């Protein structure tokens, strides 16, 4: 028996792939498979030890690629979607430069600022992409605009002295 | 709704290259069907986006809580509070964990992180009380909370002396309405009615594909793994290649499904965005657009995946 | 076709592979023709000025037992033919300067002792050839790629006039097939051969008696990747990019497109693979 | 592939036939044999030797 | 005015990004035609893409089931190209009655609705036409500037207490005028102006 590494497994002519690690739910002297609610085994009994192991599928996820675009640069930063950020390590782009694990995937080429910026090139659960801080794509925590207080007070009044006229434009498709 | 993202790959060939081979002969199906999926899990980020980034910059709620007699403590937020919901708004998350990859099914987040959310609904409601519908249209101005009231009745045809006169029993009732509202939705097994339902509706799509895999589609076993060790390719086809053509069909009810569900949901989110921005920003004139009766203005507030509104109406009690 | 994109998966040099260069110039007593080994990227680049690398060996052990393939480039035509060759230890191109009368003739074509039968006997189109006795820059430029696939034996060229490069040369260029032959033959390595320039300064026999001079070229392999492959009004293959390589390139390939605008875009699926397969079938001995 | 799976409940049978109906003992197809001695299911699974 | 239109022409010419909202439909329009059209190249499971090939090297009991095939797998194409469709269709309808609101309700009147025309309040609208689009101008009026100015709800003159009859009662500190709450217009209080 191997555990906590994926491995291929075949118990009985059954066939699953995952990483096996001890269940703690115990299971009735007779049940042998041990199954979850979206009909997909999660656990097995070992038939020569006896013991309980748990399944899970081998993390599998989107990959990514944020660009600031083809003609300012050829930077990329890419994003492996839900993976954990320890995860594995196109070779030379594994390790990570600036690995940085988010909450969103595990970005892998980024440095993590600590200030916040408009958002640019959107990422997912806060963190956005911009090529902008010699260059390098930082990933910003997205805070959404300047904070002031308006001043406030039973007796203060604010009334405009001087008016602009500006032209906005709104295209909608007609056909 | 949930971002949902499925990739045609691993889930109707499976884990096996075998598999994978007849996929492409296909053609881009499989693609096609991502790239679906991918503009619907944009559109949910998106739809959020036109809903609640009404405003251009966050205002903080002012220190000082005179409300020139009227009581917001459970609409704003609460900074002794974590995460910065409000008692309405912190509690609807209590109400709806209350209501409330795997497998080839990759659950996105959303650009937005709730926490994010909360704060937009926050400046809206900071916005209104102390710069009335002047923040809708370009800086904000501060104003007296009772002067925003007495151009609220003005626009109903109600004078303004009216409010003043009486400003005291109009707080009042505002305060012991908006207790009632928080009592209501606590007390209520299922108000939320219509937003539950866009829930379960979603999930039972998802249990009744999850549950789909399992269908046997006319092929002597259901598993991909399981009828590939037991047959050869070149007689394997005839079962591999109907399965195939099995699966497909569920992804594009699936896919097709969700397009649907998803025009409905931006429409929702078009309609919210309006009241959004045609309710909170500024009073609106149309009848019966927000809420019930004649209309002062609206608060809005944040659930999953949903914005509840809470509006503010005058009514003619006695004759 | 005409201005559309295309994406092929067919065997390619992958882009900045390692390359292999090699030196058959006696600038002190240098000369080296070693065996190489050779896979589906049989993709070969001699640099050459005074024609000095001529022909190729194919074969999986030259035994004279299985069949091989073999060449010469002629001024008439790159003479092949596929027969049971037996070759030497050292195969060789001769020429030397006669004092009577100034011209390059063969004096020792003992490349191979018989030939056993022949399966396919092959003469290519007619072109012409230099034959230049000096020494100088490499002005000209020869690749090949050489490739067996489904029974078929195929090779491309193309002839660049680059000017004073010693690696190869920055840009594009695409290599237009010469011909196709059809054979079965299998072949692990493949070896260059080289013309000795014999002269009268020379001792005057087979063992020592040269003066090669300058040659040099280089062998790179090819695996099977994906190339979009860029193609102009007139079909020239103007220019490629390779998805496989690299984390923007791969971007392109599901864009469809050589410039890419400001963005996040999901190329590709990532999966783990198994580090051991486990079975764990019923202990017991007793055989049924 | 018989050697790398479980089954469960291996069944054997035995009895002697002419040798013309030993193409007859197929499953699903008819027969003389087949419908009065050993009618085999439509979707039987194993191997006839 | 002027300047204001200006600007708005430099915009234009300097970039795409106006055109997104309305090329993202054509652009998305194009691909999906694109795919299925390709997809005629795709065997579906047939022995041959090209229906002609299939045809000519096949008798007809094989042709017929070959042929079945293909139809299976192109009818599934066609349904998905129709579906897609109308789906698309639907929401470019949606706009265009959005888009044939705009048209009108922007442009013929003023709409009293905040940020429905425009962002602030929006005077007056036009339209310009845009290949399989329809682009709207808004002219808005938007108040620059902000004086701080201390106020109150009520003045009382004899024991009755007058309110403004348009506007909100300013005062700088020095003395009561009332001005209109949106530009500040300073006017000495009188019975014309209150009740
Ligand atoms: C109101 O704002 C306008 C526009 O900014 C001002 O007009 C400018 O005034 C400055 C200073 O007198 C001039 O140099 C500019 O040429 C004017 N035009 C613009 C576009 O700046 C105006 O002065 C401001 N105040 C008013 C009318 O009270
Ligand atoms: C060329 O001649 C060689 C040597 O005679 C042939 O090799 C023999 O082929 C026969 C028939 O296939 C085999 O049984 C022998 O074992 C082989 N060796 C010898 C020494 O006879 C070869 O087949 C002939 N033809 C070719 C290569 O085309
Ligand atoms: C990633 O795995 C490491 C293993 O040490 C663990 O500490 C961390 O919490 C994991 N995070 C996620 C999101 O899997
Ligand atoms: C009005 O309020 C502030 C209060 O600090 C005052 O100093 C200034 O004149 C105005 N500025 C604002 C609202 O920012
Ligand atoms: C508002 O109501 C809360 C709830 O009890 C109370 O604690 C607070 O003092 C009140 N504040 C007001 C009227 O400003
Ligand atoms: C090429 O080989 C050299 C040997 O010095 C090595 O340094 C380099 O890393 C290799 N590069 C690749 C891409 O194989
Ligand atoms: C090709 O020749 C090699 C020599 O190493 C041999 O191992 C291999 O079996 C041969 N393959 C074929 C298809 O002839
Ligand atoms: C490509 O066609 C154009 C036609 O204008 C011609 O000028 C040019 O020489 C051609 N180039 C090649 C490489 O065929
Ligand atoms: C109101 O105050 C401003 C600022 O001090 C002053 O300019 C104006 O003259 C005042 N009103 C009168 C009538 O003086």
């Amino acid at each position: 028996l191997v555990k906590n590494k994926c491995v291929n497994f075949n118990f009985n002519g059954l066939t699953g792939t995952g990483v096996l690690t001890e269940s703690n739910k115990k299971f009735l002297p007779f049940q042998q498979f041990g199954r979850d609610i979206a009909d997909t085994t999660d656990a097995v009994r070992d038939p020569q030890t006896l013991e309980i192991l748990d399944i899970t599928p081998c993390s599998f996820g989107g990959v990514s690629v944020i660009t600031p675009g083809t003609n300012t640069s050829n930077q990329v930063a890419v994003l492996y979607q839900g993976v954990n950020c320890t995860e594995v390590p196109w070779r030379v782009y594994s390790t990570g430069s600036n690995v940085f694990q988010t909450r969103a995937g595990c970005l892998i080429g980024a440095e993590h600022v600590n200030n916040s910026y408009e958002c640019d090139i959107p990422i997912g659960a806060g963190i956005c992409a911009s090529y902008q801080t010699s260059q390098s794509i930082i990933a910003y925590t997205m805070s959404l605009g300047a904070e002031n207080s308006v001043a406030y007070s039973n007796n203060s009044i604010a009334i405009p002295t001087n008016f602009t006229i500006s032209v906005t434009t709104e295209i909608l498709p007609v056909s | 709704m949930t971002k949902t993202s499925v990739d045609c790959t691993m889930y109707i060939c499976g884990d096996s290259t075998e598999c994978s081979n007849l996929l492409l002969q296909y053609g881009s199906f499989c693609t096609q069907l991502n790239r679906a999926l991918t503009g619907i899990a944009v559109e949910q980020d998106k739809n959020t986006q036109e809903v609640f980034a009404q405003v251009k910059q966050i205002y903080k709620t002012p220190p000082i809580k005179d409300f020139g007699g009227f009581n917001f403590s459970q609409i704003l937020p609460d900074p002794s509070k974590p995460s910065k919901r409000s008692f309405i708004e912190d509690l609807l998350f209590n109400k709806v964990t209350l209501a409330d990859k795997f497998n080839g099914l990759t659950v996105l987040p959303p650009l937005l992180t709730d926490e994010m959310i909360a704060q937009y609904t926050s400046a809206l409601l900071a916005g209104t009380i102390t710069s009335g519908w002047t923040f809708g249209a370009g800086a904000a101005l501060q104003i007296p909370f009772a002067m925003q009231m007495a151009y609220r009745f003005n626009g109903i045809g109600v004078t303004q002396n009216v409010l003043y006169e009486n400003q005291k029993l109009i707080a009042n009732q505002f305060n012991s309405a908006i207790g009632k509202i928080q009592d209501s939705l606590s007390s209520t097994a299922s108000a939320l009615g219509k937003l539950q339902d866009v829930v379960n509706q979603n999930a039972q799509a998802l249990n009744t594909l999850v549950k789909q895999l399992s269908s046997n589609f006319g092929a002597i076993s259901s598993v991909l793994n399981d009828i590939l060790s037991r047959l050869d390719p070149p007689e394997a086809e005839v079962q591999i290649d109907r399965l195939i053509t099995g699966r497909l069909q569920s992804l594009q009810t699936y896919v097709t499904q969700q397009l649907i569900r998803a025009a409905e949901i931006r429409a929702s989110a078009n309609l919210a965005a309006t009241k959004m921005s045609e309710c909170v920003l500024g009073q609106s004139k149309r009848v019966d657009f927000c809420g019930k009766g004649y209309h002062l203005m609206s608060f809005p507030q944040s659930a999953p995946h949903g914005v509840v509104f809470l509006h503010v109406t005058y009514v003619p009690a006695q004759e | 076709r005409s201005s559309v994109l295309h994406s092929t998966q067919d065997l390619f040099l992958p882009f900045f592979s390692n390359v292999t260069w090699f030196h058959a110039i006696h600038v002190t007593k240098r000369f080296d023709n070693p065996v190489l080994p050779f896979n589906d990227g049989v993709y070969f680049a001699s640099t050459e000025k005074s024609n000095i690398i001529r022909g190729w060996i194919f074969g999986t052990t030259l035994d004279s037992k299985t069949q091989s393939l073999l060449i010469v480039n002629n001024a008439t035509n790159v003479v092949i033919k596929v027969c049971e060759f037996q070759f030497c230890n050292d195969p060789f191109l001769g020429v030397y300067y006669h004092k009577n009368n100034k011209s390059w003739m063969e004096s020792e074509f003992r490349v191979y002792s018989s030939a056993n039968n022949c399966t396919f006997e092959y003469v290519s189109q007619p072109f012409l050839m230099d034959l230049e006795g000096k020494q100088g820059n490499f002005k000209n430029l020869r690749e090949f790629v050489f490739k067996n696939i489904d029974g078929y034996f195929k090779i491309y060229s193309k002839h660049t006039p680059i000017n004073l490069v010693r690696d190869l040369p920055q840009g594009f260029s695409a290599l237009e097939p010469l011909v196709d032959l059809p054979i079965g033959i299998n072949i692990t390595r493949f070896q260059t051969l080289l013309a000795l320039h014999r002269s009268y300064l020379t001792p005057g026999d087979s063992s020592s008696g040269w003066t090669a001079g300058a040659a040099a070229y280089y062998v790179g392999y090819l695996q099977p990747r994906t190339f979009l492959l860029k193609y102009n009004e007139n079909g020239t293959i103007t220019d490629a990019v390779d998805c496989a390589l690299d984390p923007l390139s791969e971007t392109k390939c599901t864009l469809k497109s050589f410039t890419v605008e400001k963005g996040i875009y999901q190329t590709s699926n990532f999966r783990v693979q198994p580090t051991e397969s486990i079975v764990r079938f019923p202990n017991i001995t007793n055989l049924c | 592939k018989l050697n790398d799976l479980c089954f469960t409940n291996v069944y054997a049978d035995s009895f002697v036939i002419r040798g013309d109906e030993v193409r007859q003992i197929a499953p699903g197809q008819t027969g003389k044999i087949a419908d009065y001695n050993y009618k085999l299911p439509d979707d039987f699974t194993g191997c006839v030797i | 005015f002027n300047s204001a239109i200006g600007k708005i022409q430099d915009s234009l010419s300097s970039t795409a990004s106006a055109l997104g909202k309305l090329q993202d439909v054509v652009n998305q329009n194009a691909q999906a035609l694109n795919t299925l059209v390709k997809q005629l190249s795709s065997n579906f499971g047939a022995i041959s893409s090209v229906l002609n090939d299939i045809l000519s090297r096949l008798d007809p009991p094989e042709a017929e089931v070959q042929i079945d095939r293909l139809i299976t797998g192109r009818l599934q194409s066609l349904q998905t190209y129709v579906t897609q469709q109308l789906i698309r269709a639907a929401e470019i309808r949606a706009s265009a009655n959005l888009a044939a609101t705009k048209m009108s309700e922007c442009v013929l009147g003023q709409s009293k609705r905040v940020d429905f025309c425009g962002k602030g309040y929006h005077l007056m609208s036009f339209p310009q036409s845009a290949p399989h689009g329809v682009v709207f101008l808004h002219v808005t009026y938007v108040p620059a500037q902000e004086k701080n100015f201390t106020t109150a709800p009520a003045i009382c003159h004899d024991g009755k207490a007058h309110f403004p009859r348009e506007g909100v009662f300013v005062s700088n500190g020095t003395h009561w005028f009332v001005t209109q709450r949106n530009f500040y217009e300073p006017q000495i209080i009188t019975t014309d102006n209150t009740f």
